[PDB]
């Protein structure tokens, strides 16, 4: 079995993540993994990348 | 940072431009004059920073010269001048 | 705005900020950073009687989980500070044993074995009245490290064995370490 | 010495420094001496060349023939007979205006007129269409070349009747060959 | 398929963390989240974009 969220949670409604989050990793990984990249503090150190 | 850019410089080459802007941002603030040392600190890496870009570091060399000539002019920034004149002369050599 | 060093309004604020984390959850981590030299700045000064208000921004902390991330190396340091310093009133110190404790749970401390482990150490030996706690912290530490924590062993040892001091879930842990298979 | 990088910048920075210093010979000679540590003049022409120059416009001009003559590989002054070597062009082409300010005014001529017929054969037939870049400085010598043949050819015979058909010929090919230079039409003018 | 899944899991732990979620699943994995292999990815990807 594989399960998105804990049994308490709620999964992220966040405008910029798609809301098939974790079928969209289990299935696009290189598509959010960049895609994540780019929403972190880390792109401040790679300028001229949206 | 300064001993991360001088003794690893394989690994800053790239962040070349986002390192220099957020120091050259400090140097620019009102409000880092409570402490003498991070201006010191600031200046002697860009230095080290210089250095190792070389040419790479052009464009912004005449934004750090006028910054660094006002700073030697009127010490109220007041930088041990011994590391102003040293980073101008790293800047120009390099 | 409305941040100043009086116990009036930082009691107020910081349980605003505890309902705030708690609403956002993974959204906070955004709003964190504008928040942090205000943080910093109650740890480093306070007068507040028994230093409550840090006791109060310690709870808060707990709560931050993993949005407290990427800057955990800013707050840690502080944290560290109250439960090392002789002068700290036993209460706070104990909380900020307890909130490392919390933190661990959340977050990674692997980078952080030699900021944590030495005052762990330093105040297992000094005060004798935090020697359960300080240990509930370092064998959480511990679990979360793994075999990470195989070189510091034989140094900590050196004080276990110094006050005679015995925990089930450290000596568990560190018996499991070098024999090798952890829960 | 150190950085195997940071050689063609500083050989940039090393030409551009001395520019702004001042145009006496003793001086320039110290501060080449020094660059001499490790550079060979095999390397900087630009700078020796200019050194030269600065020689010739000072009156020492056998300091200024022992420079080039360095920088050719072979010595001309020894041979009166042979055709002087256009492997370094720019170099050839010093040689000759340093020759002609020590009077062997005629013979500097009866050279330059067989530099810029040998040029430009290392033009049109040698121009295969990558050396694009070196027939383009190449073609800013041979206008310097013609230029310096015009006016030369009047300080020799005159201005009368026979010679301006030629000087025109020449000035003339010399705009031609490099369009936007000032003094070529200001001379053709 | 099973491979994919599970390999691609490891980002969906890692991201998800991020967003106050754990994923779940039934042969129960150790945290792998903070494992130092990642900030190789990190700097990979960086260079690579």
């Amino acid at each position: 079995q594989l399960a998105a969220c804990e049994a308490t949670e709620l999964l992220p409604m966040i405008p910029d993540l798609p809301a098939d989050l974790f079928t969209s990793c289990l299935t696009t990984p290189i598509k959010i993994a960049l895609r994540w990249f780019c929403m972190q503090k880390c792109v401040s150190l790679v300028p001229g990348v949206t | 940072l300064g001993h991360l850019v001088s003794n690893a410089p394989r690994l800053i080459r790239p962040y070349m431009e986002p390192i220099l802007k957020a120091l050259i941002l400090k140097l620019k603030d009102p409000d880092p004059d409570p402490n003498p040392g991070v201006i010191n600190n600031v200046l002697a890496t860009i230095g080290e920073l210089a250095q190792v870009s070389g040419l790479e570091m052009r464009k912004w060399v005449d934004e750090l010269f006028i910054i660094i000539m006002d700073m030697l002019q009127d010490s109220s920034l007041l930088a041990k001048r011994q590391v102003a004149l040293w980073t101008l002369g790293q800047l120009v050599a390099s | 705005e409305f941040w100043v060093m009086n116990t009036s309004i930082q009691s107020t604020i910081i349980l605003l900020i505890e309902q705030i984390v708690v609403a956002l959850g993974g959204e906070f981590k955004l709003y964190l950073p504008q928040l942090i030299p205000h943080m910093l700045r109650v740890f480093m000064h306070d007068n507040s009687p028994g230093r409550i208000v840090s006791i109060k921004l310690l709870a808060a902390i707990q709560l931050f989980g993993a949005n407290l991330d990427d800057y955990l190396h800013l707050l840690l340091p502080p944290i560290v500070k109250l439960f090392d310093a002789p002068e700290a009133p036993l209460p706070s110190r104990k909380a900020a044993l307890e909130t490392v404790d919390r933190l661990t749970e959340s977050l990674d401390f692997t980078d952080y074995a030699s900021r944590i482990i030495h005052p762990i150490v330093r105040t297992l030996d000094q005060s004798p009245e935090l020697r359960s706690t300080a240990m509930d912290t370092l064998s959480s530490l511990v679990f979360q490290l793994g075999k990470k924590y195989q070189i510091f062993i034989p140094m900590v040892n050196k004080v276990l064995v110094r006050h005679r001091i015995n925990h089930q879930r450290y000596d568990v842990l560190i018996c499991r370490i070098v024999k090798g298979y952890t829960l | 010495k150190l950085v195997p990088e940071r050689r063609e910048i500083i050989r940039q920075i090393w030409w551009e420094r001395l520019q702004g210093c001042q145009r006496i010979v003793e001086d320039w000679q110290k501060i080449l001496m020094v660059r001499s540590l490790v550079v060979s003049p095999h390397e900087d022409m630009r700078t020796w060349l200019k050194y030269a120059s600065l020689c010739g416009k000072s009156g020492r001009l056998a300091l200024a023939h022992k420079t080039l003559v360095l920088l050719l590989g072979v010595d001309p002054s020894r041979q009166l007979d042979h055709p002087l070597p256009t492997v370094h062009p720019q170099v050839t082409y010093a040689y000759m205006k340093n020759m002609w300010k020590s009077a062997r005014k005629i013979d500097a001529f009866q050279h330059m007129q067989h530099f810029v017929q040998t040029m430009q054969q290392q033009a049109q037939h040698a121009i295969a269409t990558e050396d694009q870049q070196h027939k383009q400085e190449l073609h800013k010598l041979m206008a310097r070349c013609f230029l310096k043949l015009g006016e030369w050819q009047l300080n020799l015979q005159g201005i009368n009747e026979s010679t301006i058909p030629k000087v025109l010929q020449y000035y003339s090919a010399a705009t031609e060959h490099d369009r936007s230079w000032y003094k070529a039409w200001h001379a053709w003018a | 398929l099973v491979a994919s899944l599970f390999r691609n899991f490891l980002l969906a732990e890692r991201i998800m963390r991020s967003y106050n979620c754990t994923p779940v699943s039934s042969p129960r994995l150790p945290p792998t989240y903070m494992h130092a292999m990642w900030q190789a990815w990190d700097l990979a990807v960086d260079i690579c974009l």
